[PDB]
RNA sequence: CGCGACCUCAGAUCAGACGUGGCGACCCGCUGAAUUUAAGCAUAUUAGUCAGCGGAGGAAAAGAAACUAACCAGGAUUCCCUCAGUAACGGCGAGUGAACAGGGAAGAGCCCAGCGCCGAAUCCCCGCCCCGCGGCGGGGCGCGGGAAAUGUGGCGUACGGA
RNA sequence: CGCCGUUCCGAAGGGACGGGCGAUGGCCUCCGUUGCCCUCAGCCGAUCGAAAGGGAGUCGGGUUCAGAUCCCCGAAUCCG
């Protein structure tokens, strides 16, 4: 019965959102357990619970970015956390397209003047 | 068409609304002070004991950044009880402590039983 | 009224060119075409006018 | 003094939760050096300074 | 009496802490930082102090977002993508 | 064919035309703010030549810098060291007025890239210079392969670096027997060459 | 009076973008001493150096002659060797001090304004369709909006060009 | 880098009883809300600056190992 990420992938959110409650209301009676005199296994069980937690809201926060990506897809204009990231400097280069550009001058040069393949005699 | 004043102000010019073609946020971000978060555990100590049955007072440790508001609707959605009012301090010690007093329909002694402090 | 500075300053030109000697090149433009002759060399060159896009 | 501002509560709580022995069993770690907590203070002997 | 008596009058703090470098030495008459300038805009920092800077230049802190940077150059910054799956 | 007769005009500085324009203008760039955005070039053959285009991008302000030399600022004219250097007055500064000019439009107009500037205008106080200016993110810009350049990192703050068409000719570059101070591209390196110790491992 | 063009100038939490701060070994632009040497010291030296300010990039800057020369001539920039502690500067004192040629490392050349000719042949943005879409682009269709004749694009730039 | 300057070279008001046009609503009856227009409009200086200055309104009794004009009991009061 431990959570596992696998087991959570497809369900629904307002299924993930119930299991998130009954584990947060479990870790509040731990805690109340660990100031009342409670064994060791109820101690050891905060940290079990305490990443299981962590555990659905990390598939609910997958699973929600995943879809607003799906969403986005074919928008011209994203959220700025749906954009990439790279390095400041890297996201303010001049993309493919622009750097492949030629003046109409410099595309009939190369075409009439292309470097050839040659060799010298010995 | 006449000007029965010598001052020359700034007239008013019409100022859209912002209508984004994105928002910036993907998402809204989730709520970190749910009521899971406001109360932390209860207070055991002597002292503790003394407010449970003499002042039918609960006392919890709670988030720094909670007010009473935030306490008292945290406190009747986790225990489903009612609650008259609440006094809270900082403690020396960094942590927030809350004194939540139930409504005389309840019995602060039996609602510790059922949180498990008593 | 005290007006804008823009304003005081669009006019206070308007003032200088009266106020002083304009050489006859840049003074030769207040020389223009009374209304009636302009109105036909207008509708005439409205007859000739760039095709639009 | 009694009237405090809530940044100055706040440093002296953590100035107080520092001040504690180190835990018993950290003697018994494997690599362990550490004999005592060599950055205990004292309110008369040494001064926070703020 | 400018010794020991004269110690005993001092009771008025002139610098508290700063809330961009969080080191006592924001005058709280000028309203300034003696450390880092703050408010200015720009970090307080000299050449005649070489061991100033090595007290708090970059890598004396925890490095929360630059250390990622290093990890992630050494994959070409990467985004969008993951291991194959099991 | 116009730009020829306005470039031939505007060399005819005090012609009664051009000293008429040139007053007037003064009095009218002198009641407006020291940096001052121009709806177009004032000069639009000067400006084209030093690299300006009439399309969307390309942006003009106009400066005005104080005439005169540099004071040394010194508290009462006060140097405390040898009579070599107690020069208070008559010191003039490394760069021009220019120079000065497209600094100060850089600086204010941070997300733009200087390209050049040129003269306008001046009184016994001021000079007024307009600064051609690019934003190197519009689209009329990164996707012209010939303006490119100067949307690249290694081009901000040309007016800073010595760059600029003005902001380089206090720098003593050159060709010829003029101009032994930079070479090796600049005075520091020039000298960088010319005092380092070179200690081959065979000596 | 009103209406309408343009010009100049404003206000917007208007649509979409961009700058700020840091690090600073190396790099570019400024500003810039005095210890010190001169057996004193003021020019000089220290030194265009320390300190101070600004701006970058993986390199920077420079760079395709308004050059060197005076030869039977060489041929952008940068670096190394040498020229050379030399020509020269200097209370001609202390001290300072390059370049050309020659040999190597590397090697790459080009583009505008202008003058002209092409029906602005040019550019940005919005809407819809196809493609591609974590470097937002390509094709198509809009009596869609704007920029631009106060000049965009193609040809063309001193080696000449049409 | 910045500094001077604080009303001085500034188109410095995003407000209002009332009225007029629409758009919506609800105890849809008739009243709200909203957008625009009309009309009216000095304050003339962003902001910071006092745990002794200005500044509405809490007192009695009990209670702890350590807190109380703050907790409990009783009786009040100001502001919205
Ligand atoms: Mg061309
Ligand atoms: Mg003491
Ligand atoms: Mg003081
Ligand atoms: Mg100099
Ligand atoms: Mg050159
Ligand atoms: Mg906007
Ligand atoms: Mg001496
Ligand atoms: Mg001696
Ligand atoms: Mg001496
Ligand atoms: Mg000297
Ligand atoms: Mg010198
Ligand atoms: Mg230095
Ligand atoms: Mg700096
Ligand atoms: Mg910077
Ligand atoms: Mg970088
Ligand atoms: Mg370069
Ligand atoms: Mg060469
Ligand atoms: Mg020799
Ligand atoms: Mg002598
Ligand atoms: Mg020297
Ligand atoms: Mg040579
Ligand atoms: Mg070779
Ligand atoms: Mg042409
Ligand atoms: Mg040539
Ligand atoms: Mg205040
Ligand atoms: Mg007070
Ligand atoms: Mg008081
Ligand atoms: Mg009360
Ligand atoms: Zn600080």
């Amino acid at each position: 019965a431990k959570i596992k990420a696998r087991d959570l992938r497809g369900k629904k959110k307002e299924e993930l959102l119930k299991q998130l409650d009954d584990l947060k209301v479990e870790l509040s009676q731990l805690r109340v357990a660990k100031v009342t005199g409670g064994a060791a296994s109820k101690l050891s069980k905060i940290r079990v619970v305490r990443k299981s937690i962590a555990r659905v809201l990390t598939v609910i926060n997958q699973t929600q970015k995943e879809n607003l990506r799906k969403f986005y897809k074919g928008k011209k204009y994203k959220p700025l956390d749906l954009r990439p990231k790279k390095t400041r400097a890297m996201r303010r280069r001049l993309n493919k397209h622009e750097e492949s550009l030629k003046t109409k001058k410099q595309q009939r040069k190369e075409r009439l003047y292309p470097l050839r393949k040659y060799a010298v005699k010995a | 068409k006449i000007r029965t004043s010598p001052t020359f102000r700034r007239p008013k010019t019409l100022r859209l609304r912002r209508q984004p073609k994105y928002p910036r946020k993907s998402a809204p971000r989730r709520n970190k002070l749910d009521h899971y978060a406001i109360i932390k555990f209860p207070l055991t100590t002597e002292s503790a004991m003394k407010k449970i049955e003499d002042n039918n007072t609960l006392v919890f440790i709670v988030d720094v950044k909670a007010n009473k508001h935030q306490i008292k609707q945290a406190v009747k959605k986790l225990y489903d009880i009612d609650v008259a009012k609440v006094n809270t301090l900082i403690r020396p010690d960094g942590e927030k402590k809350a004194y939540v007093r139930l409504a005389p329909d309840y019995d602060a002694l039996d609602v510790a039983n059922k949180i498990g402090i008593i | 009224v005290k007006w804008p500075r823009y304003i005081r300053l669009q006019r206070q030109r308007a003032i200088l060119y009266k106020r002083l000697k304009v050489p006859p090149a840049i003074n030769q433009f207040t020389q223009v075409l009374d209304r009636q002759t302009a109105t036909q060399l207008l509708k005439l060159a409205h007859k000739y006018r760039p095709e639009t896009k | 003094s009694s009237h405090k501002t809530f940044r100055i509560k706040r440093f002296l709580a953590k100035k107080q939760k520092q001040n504690r022995p180190i835990p018993q069993w950290i003697w018994m770690k494997t690599g362990n050096k550490i004999r005592y907590n060599s950055k205990r203070r004292h309110w008369r002997r040494t001064k926070l300074g703020l | 009496t400018k010794g020991t008596s004269s110690f005993g009058k001092r009771r008025n703090k002139t610098h508290t802490l700063c809330r961009r470098c969080g080191s006592k030495a924001y005058h709280l008459q000028k309203s300034t930082c003696g450390k880092c300038g703050y408010p200015a805009k720009r970090k307080r920092k000299y050449n005649w102090s070489a061991k100033a800077k090595r007290r708090n230049t970059t890598g004396t802190g925890r490095m929360r977002h630059l250390k990622i940077v290093y990890r992630r150059f050494r994959h070409g910054f990467r985004e969008g993508t993951t291991p194959k799956p099991k | 064919g116009a730009y020829k007769y306005i470039q031939e005009l505007w060399r005819k500085k005090q012609s009664d035309v051009m000293r008429f324009l040139l007053r007037v203008r003064c009095w009218q760039y002198r009641q407006l703010s020291a940096l001052h955005r121009a709806p177009r070039p004032t000069r639009p053959d000067k400006a084209r030549r030093l690299g300006y285009k009439a399309k969307q991008g390309y942006v003009i302000y106009r400066i005005r810098v104080r005439r005169g030399g540099r004071k040394r600022p010194v508290p009462k004219g006060a140097t405390y060291g040898k009579p070599v250097h107690h020069g208070v007055n008559q010191l003039k500064f490394a760069r021009s007025l220019q120079s000065v000019a497209e600094e100060r439009a850089g600086r204010h107009c941070g997300a733009l890239r200087v390209l050049n500037s040129y003269w306008v205008g001046e009184d016994s106080t001021y000079k007024f210079f307009e600064v051609i200016l690019i934003d190197p993110f519009h689209k009329a810009i990164r996707r012209n392969p010939d303006t490119q350049w100067i949307t690249k990192p290694v081009h901000k703050h040309r007016e800073m670096r010595g760059l600029t068409s003005a902001g380089r000719k206090s720098r003593g570059l050159g060709k010829g027997h003029k101009f032994h101070h930079t070479i090796g591209g600049s005075r520091r390196a020039a000298w960088r060459r010319r005092n380092t110790l070179q200690l081959h491992r065979y000596r």
